[PDB]
């Protein structure tokens, strides 16, 4: 699907 | 351009008469943008799927300028933590990963 | 290498004595992998943040081969919808976006 990620 | 990845790959886009910032996201299939009021027809699309789905408006064949490249692609309009340029539009600008 | 984005940029990686598949994800800050058993010291890290946080084990300075390139970087180990190579490791392999 859609795949980011903060941190 | 060549964009290194020490920082988040955030670029300027022109969309529906507006200037916005969005993340070049190779982990994203689709392009999702918030607070844009596009003309023309749309259909609802369910995205995500973890915890539930999020409904967005799918606009097809949207003229969009991404970092100076005028292209055309599907844009999903709905609330999103970050404006995301997905693979669908990165293909159109001729964007590749290189190492 | 040059990877086009018409499909998901899934590559082979070697880590902790295992062959795995992982997504080259410029939208992700960090690298997260599941079902790996790594030796050495770790500390808990909270990631995500939508809906709550997910706790993972942070291993620093992990030797990892990504698509033929032997590098070192932080690997987060815990439950993930799919294995993700984040920017932290894409920089190490000298991966850029180009258009």
């Amino acid at each position: 699907t859609i795949m980011m990620q903060r941190g | 351009p060549q964009i290194t990845l020490w920082q988040r790959p955030i670029v300027t886009i022109k969309i529906g008469g507006q200037l916005k910032e969005a993340l070049l996201n190779t982990g994203a299939d689709d392009t999702v943008l918030e607070e844009v009021n596009l003309p023309g027809r749309w259909k609802p699309k369910l995205i995500g799927g973890i915890g539930g789905f999020v409904k967005v408006r799918q606009y097809d064949q949207v003229p969009i300028e991404i970092c100076g490249h005028k292209v055309i692609g599907t844009v999903l309009v709905g609330p999103t933590p970050t404006n995301v340029i997905g693979r669908n539009l990165m293909t159109q600008i001729g964007c590749t990963l290189n190492f």
